[PDB]
DNA sequence: CGATGTATATATCTGACACGTGCCTGGAGACTAGGGAGTAATCCCCTTGGCGGTTAAAACGCGGGGGACAGCGCGTACGTGCGTTTAAGCGGTGCTAGAGCTGTCTACGACCAATTGAGCGGCCTC
DNA sequence: GAGGCCGCTCAATTGGTCGTAGACAGCTCTAGCACCGCTTAAACGCACGTACGCGCTGTCCCCCGCGTTTTAACCGCCAAGGGGATTACTCCCTAGTCTCCAGGCACGTGTCAGATATATACATCG
């Protein structure tokens, strides 16, 4: 039940960066589900790259490659 | 017999010899011609110089003297051609451009 | 164990565009990943252009066509003239 | 002394659009990452930079999704974002 | 007299049942040739290339009208309006 | 001036296949411009593949590869 | 000399292991191709072909037809929620669309 | 002469529906689908090797590419067919 | 007109950046080999241009009622502020699991050659 | 319109060789994990006030449906020559190799650009 540690204030600050002026009370519980699905898909790919290498440690390159396969390339951790 | 680099003969700063090696070992084709790495290096140098000239002017506008990732994000997202080339890319510590919809401002 | 990087050449370009300015190692790492991205894009499309014509070598025509398919607008126009000016200098310097 | 509703919201928007800091607490996020991964393999270990890469990606995804949501809120003649604006944005984006 | 919109449901059902091309071939061909004249003069077109273009363009437009109709229902309208196209294209990133 | 060859009835049949019941009269001029920009990008790419081959005839495969470049594969014409 | 027996019949496959091995070795994918890779890739391609043709044949029979035509392939691909995920970006010529109307539009 | 998969698609069709024929347009769609998926698998099998400094593509690269690309139940069955084929082949 | 918030100016300092040293592995120069690509000529496919005609489809007017949208009323849900409290963040010590490297070596895949039948293009026909 | 049958040819098979890369075991030292104590930033909770979403009615016009005209899309047949596609000839470009030397990579040093804490000035909101 760690998903509760993505707290309402953090959701508000994220909506502020995106320009949202007013937020309905139901948004937080929907946003946790959307985040959880995104994390699940990325971690499943990262762990598949970790498994193929026979490593036990997950590494930044595994995450950058999982993001690259999925279309969301990230600059500043590798290449 | 005095060696002189192919980049100096081309008038370039990027390494033509490394680009040639990296094409040969990249499994792109079984043959690579002599002119391909000079062209690709000159293109890569052009795009690097455009990015850094804009980033440095963004640093000068903040009265800073060192480029940091924020200045690269400002350099890219304010140019309508670089933003189309780098549309799928996330820059760490980059943040966002300041932007508010006119409907939201005070009446 | 040595790691290759473009750091020196990005710094050389920086000193020409802005002689008074430096760059932090995080921004250098971002630029280093940018060069490798655009390199992989262009080499990929050049290889596809080569195999569509049943040809075996990669030439400056393939690089020029990949650049013309990839870069928008005025970037294409100036990148092409930089490429051909570099090639014509390299061949005339002999 | 009291401000009227929404003025500090605009002040926060300008503040958080000016800054580049990461907005989710680091330690709570690390536990959620570890809780998800143990469904795929047991006794995994994480590099410190792998969790930071995950956090940058998640925040960059959420901010853009809230931008698309806000355009859908304004289209309906509202200023409040609603769950159906999120669902519409997700559906036109093709992820729902 | 059929009441307004009763026939539109039969039309929707008919056009979702069939698979034929809906735009007239000759006008589309002359539009394609008029566009290409800006890139080269004296081009020639294979007969099947224009058919491939017409299939791609009609599939694009039908998908855009699906997104437009969802944007129209979101605003509690039934009638689609130009602002529905611009929103769908804006979320899609065009 | 051949864009007027895409008539109002033709646009209506495409809206009908997409399920649209009612259409405002301003839709036709907007749709014509959207279609024109979509055609312009594909033709530019197909003519680039034609020029590189030193052909003068535009082949169906040039259209298939132009559409593949935008990320929208077409099946039926080969490839 | 032994009487020749095809590798596909050894593996129990219809798809040609020999030509898949040639295409892997002649496509610049890697400098070495191991013996099991083409038997695996051929078994995968046969499974994926059979799963499509089963549903297309069902769609054909349900129209009381006896030949498969592109409409039946489109109906198959769009009526399976996993095939639609593998082929989500693909358009099929003459395929048309799934009959679907938003319930708010119906009387 | 042009190579195609047409006879193998026909063989599989006779395995699944002996009484049912297939038209030439559907046959060309199927040939395109097979060509598209071969390249999608072989590209990721190529990337997986170079990340790990390996110079060979082997059954594990194909298996992991399949796990990455195909959705869940398709992936479970495709792997269970690949392992059956490779053990029937090697143990013969 | 008051006061709250952000902006700018000054003093302090500490660690990230910029410069120099050692050295080794990667690029450069000179040479040989052979097959990929450029040049040229012919065939004959299929693209473009034309003529007739009929009958499907587009264009124009009329009628009318379904639908967009403007103004209004109202009540509850979200933003702002103060006080309590909880666990995030920092510096620190300990340590051992496992990532990264080294040296041995043998099982695998690339390569050459000779043999032959699986698959291609084409014609007939129900 | 798709399937059955024929001639035949070039892509696939079986066999032997050999060079190396990747499988195995031993080593080491990095950094990931677990625990302690303290400060205090941030979260959580309650109160309360008003801006926003929602539903309702009225109205006026602009899409839908129908009837007649009329126009140029479609079918079908005839001409003819531009171009794609193939074969043959041969030259010049890129791969592979050895030698050798200087460019780029770790490692160390040290100082000034940026982070910080305090002061106050002025811009904004009600």
């Amino acid at each position: 039940d760690n998903i509760q540690g993505i707290t309402k204030p953090a959701i508000r600050r994220l909506a502020r960066r995106g320009g949202v002026k007013r937020i309905s009370g139901l948004i937080y519980e929907e946003t946790r589900g959307v985040l959880k699905v995104f994390l699940e898909n990325v971690i499943r790919d990262a762990v598949t790259y970790t498994e193929h290498a026979k490593r036990k440690t997950v590494t930044a390159m595994d995450v950058v490659y999982a993001l690259k396969r999925q279309g969301r390339t990230l600059y500043g951790f590798g290449g | 017999a005095k060696a002189k680099s192919r980049s100096s003969r081309a008038g370039l700063q990027f390494p033509v010899g490394r680009v040639h090696r990296l094409l040969r070992k990249g499994h792109y084709a079984e043959r690579v011609g002599a002119g391909a790495p000079v062209y690709l290096a000159a293109v890569l140098e052009y795009l690097t110089a455009e990015i850094l000239e804009l980033a440095g002017n963004a640093a000068r506008d903040n009265k800073k003297t060192r480029i940091i990732p924020r200045h690269l994000q400002l350099a890219i997202r304010n140019d309508e051609e670089l933003n189309k080339l780098l549309g799928g890319v996330t820059i760490a510590q980059g943040g966002v451009l300041p932007n508010i919809q006119a409907v939201l401002l005070p009446k | 164990s040595r790691k290759e990087s473009y750091s020196i050449y990005v710094y050389k370009v920086l000193k020409q565009v802005h002689p008074d300015t430096g760059i932090s190692s995080k921004a250098m790492g971002i630029m280093n990943s940018f060069v490798n991205d655009i390199f992989e894009r262009i080499a990929g499309e050049a290889s596809r252009l080569a195999h569509y014509n049943k040809r075996s070598t990669i030439t400056s025509r393939e690089i020029q066509t990949a650049v013309r398919l990839l870069l928008p607008g005025e970037l294409a126009k100036h990148a092409v003239s930089e490429g051909t000016k570099a090639v014509t200098k390299y061949t005339s310097a002999k | 002394h009291r401000y009227r509703p929404g003025t500090v919201a605009l002040r926060e928007i300008r503040r958080y659009q000016k800054s580049t800091e990461l907005l989710i607490r680091k330690l709570p996020f690390q536990r959620l990452v570890r809780e998800i991964a143990q469904d795929f393999k047991t006794d995994l270990r994480f590099q410190s930079s792998a969790v930071m890469a995950l956090q940058e990606a998640c925040e960059a995804y959420l901010v853009g999704l809230f931008e698309d949501t806000n355009l859908c809120a304004i289209h309906a003649k509202r200023v409040t974002i609603m769950p159906k604006d999120i669902q519409l944005a997700r559906r036109i984006r093709g992820e729902r």
